[PDB]
C-alpha cells in the first residue's frame, strides 16, 4: 500500500499509536507486508505493542497472516514473551497450531524461550503437545533438552 | 612480487567490490577487455599487486566473485567492467542466505565454502610472493555476513602466515534492508575481531549522512552511497598499487597502524567529498573533520592510536608536512601520548578520476567504540525480548553463541575505553 | 702545548697536540637461539590452527540431518 | 694489501652505499664502468682486464632497491654475486629481519662476503652500512653482526648507522627496532658511526637551501661525510691507516663506542663565488652544533677522544694556530683520565663531489671525530620514545609472532638502561 504501507509498518515496529489510527483512517493497508513478509501485526506482535495489536485487529487486520518464514503475529507473541498479546490473538482467532517453515509450532516457540505462563494459555486454547517440528522435537522435548523442570512437568499432564 | 588476492561475498560485496574494480581499473588505464591504454609507466609499475598477466598484453583482476543468490553472477557480468573478470572466479550458489547469518554461515554456505576455497588456492599459489587477501562484505545480510566470516576463518587456518583484510560494510537503520541486521553484524564483528588483521568499517549510517546532509541528496540509491566506498578504496590502496616508499604492503600497514591484535578496526576518512580545485590546508582541515568520516563516529570523543594520510596529485609536498605537524600541534589532545610521531603521511603524483587533488584518512581511533555501541545497543534491544531467535536455532545455532558475541563486542568496546583513558605515565 | 706522534706519510702528515696530561664456534648459540624463535613460531601458529580445528568441530555439530 | 669490506644492508644501507662508490669512483678516476685511465686496493679489487671493482655486499629482503642497481648507471661497477636480494621484506620489524625472514638468506650472505675475504691476503675487518629503522636495517644488521664475530674473530667490525628522524621517516616501531639491533649489536661492533636523518635533514635546508630534502640530497651528504672518515684507508696516510686505529684513537672504553662526526664546510653550488673558508674558519665550524650528524648538546658533555681530519689546501702550522685558539676561547672538558690533546690528520688531495650536485666544490674541509658523553642524549631520546610504547606493550605482538620473546624487549632496554649510566659515570 505504497507510502502509507512503509509508514504504516514503521509505527507499529516504533509503537506509534496515534499515529497508527491517523493511517488507517487515510486508508493504509492493514496486512502490508515488509521485507520479510511481516504485516504491522507482526511487528507489533514482537515489540509488544498491544493496543496497536487491538487497533489493528478492529481494522480487519489478518490475525493468521503468515511471514516469509512461515511465522504468524502468534509464534512472534509467543517467542517474545508477551502473554498479554497471546491472550488478544487467541480471542481474536489466532491459530494455535499454526506451523512455520521450521516447524514449529507457537507452543515450541513458547517452551523454547520458557515463557511458562504463555504455555499454560497455549495449551488451555488447545495447543497439540504431540507436534513435532523438522528437528522432530516436540515442546516437551524442547524443555528436557534446554533443562527446563518446570516446564517439563507443565507439558508432561497432556503428553 | 607483492600479490593480492581481493574476495567479494553476497549483494553488497559483489556490488562495492565491481565499483572498486571499475575505479582502480580507469586509475591503471585497464579497459573492460583488460587492454591498457594508458599514458603513463607509473599505472603498469605496481599493476600485479592486483591483476593477474594474461595472454597478448591483457590484465586480469586477481579477483573472486562469491554469492548464494545466483542471480549475482548476472548482474556483476553484465556490469561496464563485468566482462573483465575471469569466468571460473564466479562461484555462485542457487538457493540463497535469505539475510540470515546462520544460513550463511553453517548450512547454504557451508555448502558452497569449498569450492571457494579450491578458487582461492588455484589464485594463491599462482602468486610469486603473496601479501595476502582483501574481502568485500556487508555485515547486515546472509552470505557476505556469515560465509563472508566463514570464509575467512578457512582462510586463516589454510594461511595464517598471509594478511587478511576486510571492507567491512556496518549496517544502519538508515539505509535498512531488515531488523535482524543487528544480530548479523554481531555475530560477524565477533569473528572479525578474532580473524582479521586489519578493517576498514565502511558505515551505512556514515554514508547515509554523507549524502544527504553534504550533498542534499534527498533519496539515495546504493549507487549514490557506493560512490563513497569506491573513492575511499581507491584511495586507502593508493600506496599498495602505485610507486611509494612509504606503506608498500599490507604488512609493513598492519605493523604500524595496528598497536594491540584486536584494535584493528579503522575508521576510513575522504576529501572532498564530491557527487555523480581544494588547497592542501582546506584538504588537510576536511580530512580530519567528523562530516568526511565513513564511520559514525565523532573523532572528538576519543583519541587516535595511529593515522595514516594519502594525498594524490600534484601538490606542494613542504604545504602537506606542514599541514600535518600543525593538525597535530594544534590539536595534540586528539593524538594519545604515549606512540610517538603516530601520524604518518604519503603522497602519490596521480590524483583519483575527475579530481586534481584529493586525501585519503585512515584512523585507528578509540571514537570507533561509538559504532560499536550502537551495534550492541541494537542487537540487545532485539535479543532481550529473543525476536527472530528461531531463524538462526533453527539453522542448528545455539542460544549461548549470541551471548558470547554479545560479550565479545562489549569486550572490544571497553578495551577501546581503556586506551582512550590511558596516561603517558 | 707539545707536539707528539710526528708521522708523514705519502699523500699526508699526521700529529698530537697535548695541552694537558690526565690527572687520575659461538655459532652453535646462534643455532639454538634461531632454533628455540622457529619452534616458538610453529607453537604460536599450531594454537591459532587447534582453535580453528574446534570452531571446525562446532560447525559439523550443524549439518547433522 | 690490507683490504677492507664493505657490507650495505636495507634500503638505506644499499643508497647510502650507491652515494659513496659513486664518491669513491670520482676521488680514485675510476668510470661507471670500473675502468681507470695504488692505495685504493684496500677498497677495489682489480680484474684481469684492469677493471677495479669495489669490495663491497648490497644485501635487502625485497628486491625492488638493489633491482636499481642491477639496472642503473653504476650496473657493471659490481658483480652480480655481491648484490644479494629475497622475496620478502622485513615489513618494519626487527623480529622478522633477525629471525624469520634473515635466517633464510644469513648463509647465502655469508658464502658471498666469504668469496670477497679469499681474495683478500690482509683483510682488516668490515664496514657496515644500515638503518636503525628498518626490519632488514636492524634485525638482518644484528643477524650478520653476530654471524661475523664468529666467523672472522680476529676482524674490526665499523658501522654507519642511520638514526631515526620523524622528519625523515617511515615507522611508527622504529624507536623498537633501534634499541633491538643496538643491544645485539654492542658486544660486536669496535666503532660505529650514527648518522641522524634530522641533523642531515636541518644541514640541507639550512646550508644547501633545499627545502624539501630528497633520499638523493640526504645520501650525497652522508657520502661526503663517510668519504672523508674512510680517506685515510684509502689514501695511506698517517692517522687512522687501519680499521684497528679507529678504535685505538677514539674508543678508550670498548661499550662507549659511538663517535661524534662533525662536518665543516657545507657550501651551496648554487651560490655567488665567495672567499674560500681558511682553516681556523673550518676548525672553529666543527665546535658549531649545527654541524653535528648527531644533534646533541656538546657543552653538556665530557670529551674522551677528538681527531681532526682535514683534506685539501691546509698547511699544518695553519692548523696548530687553530687548535690553539679553540683550547683558549672555547670551554672544551675532556674526562680528567684522558690526555686532552687533538689527534690531526691531513689528506692533501682536493675534496671531491658529484658533478651538478648540491654540494659547492671547496678548497679545504674537515671532518672532526669526537668520543663524547654527549651523544646520551641520541640515546635518551630513543629510550624515552621506546618507553611510552613498551609501558602500554603497544606493537610487541607482531615482534612475538615473528620468532621473537618479549623478555628480549626487556633484556634489550636493561642493557640501553646500563650503556646510559655507562656514559653518566663517565661525565663525572
Ligand atoms: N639517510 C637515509 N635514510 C634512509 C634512506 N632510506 C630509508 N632511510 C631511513 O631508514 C629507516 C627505514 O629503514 P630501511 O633500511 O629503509 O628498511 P629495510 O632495512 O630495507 O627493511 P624493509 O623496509 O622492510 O625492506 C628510516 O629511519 C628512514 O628514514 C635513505 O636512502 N637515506
Ligand atoms: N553501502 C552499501 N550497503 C549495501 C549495499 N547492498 C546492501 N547493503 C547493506 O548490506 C546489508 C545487506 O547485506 P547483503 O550483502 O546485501 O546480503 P547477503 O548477500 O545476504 O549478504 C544491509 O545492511 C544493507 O544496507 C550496497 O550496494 N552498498
Ligand atoms: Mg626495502
Amino acid at each position: 500500500g505504497s507510502d502509507l504501507g512503509k509508514k504504516l509498518l514503521e509505527a507499529a515496529r516504533a509503537g506509534q499509536d496515534d499515529e497508527v489510527r491517523i493511517l488507517m483512517a487515510n486508508g493504509a493497508d492493514v496486512n502490508a507486508w515488509d521485507t520479510s513478509g511481516l504485516t504491522p501485526l507482526h511487528l507489533a506482535a514482537t515489540f509488544g505493542h498491544l493496543e496497536i495489536v487491538e487497533v489493528l485487529l478492529k481494522h480487519g487486520a489478518d490475525v493468521n497472516a503468515t511471514d516469509l518464514r512461515g511465522d504468524t503475529p502468534l509464534h512472534l507473541a509467543a517467542e517474545v514473551g508477551h502473554l498479554e498479546i497471546v491472550e488478544v490473538l487467541l480471542k481474536h482467532g489466532a491459530d494455535v497450531n499454526a506451523h512455520d517453515t521450521f516447524g514449529y509450532t507457537p507452543l515450541h516457540l513458547a517452551a523454547l524461550f520458557g515463557h511458562l505462563e504463555i504455555v499454560e494459555v497455549l495449551l488451555k486454547n488447545g495447543a497439540d503437545v504431540n507436534a513435532q517440528d523438522k528437528f522432530g522435537k516436540t515442546a516437551f522435548d524442547i524443555s528436557i533438552d534446554n533443562g527446563n523442570e518446570d516446564l517439563a512437568e507443565i507439558l508432561q499432564k497432556l503428553n | 612480487m607483492r600479490e593480492i588476492v581481493h574476495i567479494q561475498a553476497g549483494q553488497c560485496g559483489n556490488q562495492i567490490g565491481a565499483k572498486f574494480w571499475e575505479v582502480i581499473s580507469d586509475e591503471h588505464g585497464i579497459d573492460p577487455t583488460g587492454s591498457y591504454h594508458g599514458d603513463s609507466d607509473l599505472q603498469l609499475e605496481r599493476i600485479n599487486v592486483y591483476y593477474n598477466e594474461a595472454t597478448g598484453n591483457k590484465y586480469v583482476p586477481r579477483a573472486i566473485l562469491v554469492d548464494l543468490e545466483p542471480g549475482t553472477m548476472d548482474s556483476v557480468r553484465s556490469g561496464p567492467f563485468g566482462q573483465i573478470f575471469r569466468p571460473d572466479n564466479f562461484v555462485f550458489g542457487q538457493s540463497g542466505a535469505g539475510n540470515n547469518w546462520a544460513k550463511g554461515h553453517y548450512t547454504e554456505g557451508a555448502e558452497l565454502v569449498d569450492s571457494v576455497l579450491d578458487v582461492v588456492r588455484k589464485e594463491s599459489e599462482s602468486c610469486d610472493c603473496l601479501q595476502g587477501f582483501q574481502l568485500t562484505h556487508s555485515l547486515g545480510g546472509g552470505t557476505g555476513s556469515g560465509m563472508g566470516t566463514l570464509l575467512i576463518s578457512k582462510i586463516r587456518e589454510e594461511y595464517p602466515d598471509r594478511i587478511m583484510n576486510t571492507f567491512s560494510v556496518m549496517p544502519s537503520p538508515k539505509v535498512s534492508d531488515t531488523v535482524v541486521e543487528p544480530y548479523n553484524a554481531t555475530l560477524s564483528v565477533h569473528q572479525l575481531v578474532e580473524n582479521t588483521d586489519e578493517t576498514y568499517c565502511i558505515d551505512n549510517e556514515a554514508l547515509y549522512d554523507i549524502c544527504f546532509r553534504t550533498l542534499k541528496l534527498t533519496t539515495p540509491t546504493y549507487g549514490d552511497l557506493n560512490h563513497l566506498v569506491s573513492a575511499t578504496m581507491s584511495g586507502v590502496t593508493t600506496c599498495l598499487r602505485f610507486p611509494g616508499q612509504l606503506n608498500a604492503d599490507l604488512r609493513k600497514l598492519a605493523v604500524n597502524m595496528v598497536p594491540f591484535p584486536r584494535l584493528h578496526f579503522f575508521m576510513p576518512g575522504f576529501a572532498p567529498l564530491t557527487s555523480r580545485a581544494l588547497t592542501v590546508p582546506e584538504l588537510t582541515q576536511q580530512m580530519f573533520d567528523s562530516k568526511n568520516m565513513m564511520a559514525a563516529c565523532d573523532p572528538r570523543h576519543g583519541r587516535y592510536l595511529t593515522v595514516a594520510a594519502i594525498f594524490r596529485g600534484r601538490m606542494s609536498m613542504k604545504e602537506v608536512d606542514e599541514q600535518m605537524l600543525n593538525v597535530q600541534n594544534k590539536n595534540s589532545s586528539y593524538f594519545v601520548e604515549w606512540i610517538p610521531n603516530n601520524v604518518k603521511t604519503a603522497v602519490c603524483d596521480i590524483p583519483p578520476r575527475g579530481l586534481k587533488m584529493s586525501a585519503t584518512f585512515i584512523g585507528n581511533s578509540t571514537a570507533i567504540q561509538e559504532l560499536f555501541k550502537r551495534i550492541s545497543e541494537q542487537f540487545t534491544a532485539m535479543f532481550r525480548r529473543k525476536a527472530f531467535l528461531h531463524w538462526y536455532t533453527g539453522e542448528g545455532m545455539d542460544e549461548m553463541e549470541f551471548t558470547e558475541a554479545e560479550s565479545n563486542m562489549n569486550d572490544l568496546v571497553s578495551e577501546y575505553q581503556q586506551y582512550q583513558d590511558a596516561t603517558a605515565d | 702545548m707539545e707536539v707528539i706522534e710526528l708521522n708523514k706519510a705519502t699523500s699526508g702528515q699526521s700529529w698530537e697536540v697535548i695541552l694537558k696530561p690526565p690527572s687520575f664456534p659461538s655459532l652453535e648459540e646462534i643455532q639454538k637461539k634461531l632454533e628455540a624463535a622457529e619452534e616458538r613460531r610453529k607453537a604460536h601458529f599450531a594454537a591459532m590452527l587447534e582453535r580453528l580445528q574446534e570452531k571446525d568441530k562446532h560447525a559439523e555439530e550443524v549439518r547433522k540431518n | 694489501m690490507r683490504e677492507c669490506i664493505s657490507i650495505h644492508v636495507g634500503q638505506a644501507g644499499v643508497q647510502i652505499g650507491n652515494a659513496c662508490w659513486e664518491l669513491y669512483c670520482l676521488e680514485h678516476g675510476i668510470q661507471p664502468d670500473g675502468q681507470m685511465p695504488d692505495s685504493f686496493n684496500t677498497f677495489f679489487s682489480e680484474t684481469g682486464a684492469g677493471k677495479h671493482v669495489p669490495r663491497a655486499v648490497f644485501v635487502d629482503l625485497e628486491p625492488t632497491v638493489i633491482d636499481e642497481v642491477r639496472t642503473g648507471t653504476y650496473r657493471q661497477l659490481f658483480h652480480p654475486e655481491q648484490l644479494i636480494t629475497g622475496k620478502e621484506d622485513a615489513a618494519n620489524n626487527y623480529a622478522r629481519g633477525h629471525y624469520t625472514i634473515g635466517k633464510e638468506i644469513i648463509d647465502l650472505v655469508l658464502d658471498r662476503i666469504r668469496k670477497l675475504a679469499d681474495q683478500c691476503t690482509g683483510l682488516q675487518g668490515f664496514l657496515v652500512f644500515h638503518s636503525f629503522g628498518g626490519g632488514t636495517g636492524s634485525g638482518f644488521t644484528s643477524l650478520l653482526m653476530e654471524r661475523l664475530s664468529v666467523d672472522y674473530g680476529k676482524k674490526s667490525k665499523l658501522e654507519f648507522s642511520i638514526y631515526p628522524a620523524p622528519q625523515v621517516s617511515t615507522a611508527v616501531v622504529e624507536p623498537y627496532n633501534s634499541i633491538l639491533t643496538t643491544h645485539t649489536t654492542l658486544e660486536h661492533s669496535d666503532c660505529a658511526f650514527m648518522v641522524d636523518n634530522e641533523a642531515i635533514y636541518d644541514i640541507c635546508r639550512r646550508n644547501l637551501d633545499i627545502e624539501r630534502p630528497t633520499y638523493t640530497n640526504l645520501n650525497r651528504l652522508i657520502s661526503q661525510i663517510v668519504s672523508s672518515i674512510t680517506a685515510s684507508l684509502r689514501f695511506d696516510g698517517a692517522l687512522n691507516v687501519d680499521l684497528t686505529e679507529f678504535q685505538t684513537n677514539l674508543v678508550p672504553y670498548p661499550r662507549i663506542h659511538f663517535p661524534l662526526a662533525t662536518y665543516a664546510p657545507v657550501i651551496s653550488a648554487e651560490k655567488a663565488y665567495h672567499e674560500q673558508l681558511s682553516v681556523a674558519e673550518i676548525t672553529n665550524a666543527c665546535f658549531e652544533p649545527a654541524n653535528q650528524m648527531v644533534k646533541c648538546d656538546p657543552r653538556h658533555g665530557k670529551y674522551m677522544a677528538c681527531c681532526l681530519l682535514y683534506r685539501g689546501d691546509v698547511v699544518p702550522k695553519d692548523v696548530n694556530a687553530a687548535i690553539a685558539t679553540i683550547k683558549t676561547k672555547r670551554s672544551i672538558q675532556f674526562v680528567d683520565w684522558c690526555p686532552t690533546g687533538f689527534k690531526v690528520g691531513i689528506n692533501y688531495q682536493p675534496p671531491t663531489v658529484v658533478p651538478g650536485g648540491d654540494l659547492a666544490k671547496v678548497q679545504r674541509a674537515v671532518c672532526m671525530l669526537s668520543n663524547t658523553t654527549a651523544i646520551a642524549e641520541a640515546w635518551a631520546r630513543l629510550d624515552h620514545k621506546f618507553d611510552l610504547m613498551y609501558a602500554k606493550r603497544a606493537f610487541v605482538h607482531w615482534y612475538v609472532g615473528e620468532g621473537m620473546e618479549e623478555g628480549e624487549f626487556s633484556e634489550a632496554r636493561e642493557d640501553m638502561a646500563a650503556l646510559e649510566k655507562d656514559y653518566e659515570e663517565v661525565g663525572v
